[PDB]
């Protein structure tokens, strides 16, 4: 019973760290998109100035 | 009769419970594999990228 409770607790830990990793991957993709958009927008603005 | 049906039968149930204990320990080791070398390793690489 103790080992089953340990497995269950470690499964909630798996789920929590998996939500954390899903948030991290969403934030990584969002950071990549924000880079490409923002750097292209700054390029457009600097090109208008140029 | 007492041994075969009560004492040795209880010992057989105890051996089955010990086998279940070993299976739970193996499942726990697999969860640390998926967790430490996995979801924590995935967390580390995701945090590095982020």
């Amino acid at each position: 019973i103790t080992l089953e409770k340990d497995i269950k607790n470690l499964k909630h830990d798996i789920n929590e760290k998996t939500q954390i990793n899903e948030k991290l991957e969403l934030e990584l993709s969002e950071a990549n998109s924000k880079f490409e958009l923002s750097k292209q927008e700054n390029e457009r603005l600097l090109v208008a100035q140029r | 009769r007492i041994i075969s049906s009560e004492v040795q039968e209880s010992n057989r149930t105890e051996t089955e419970l010990v086998g279940l204990k070993q299976n739970l320990i193996n499942n726990k080791l697999k969860l640390m594999n998926v967790l430490e070398t996995g979801i924590m390793y995935k967390l580390e690489i995701l945090q590095e990228q982020l």
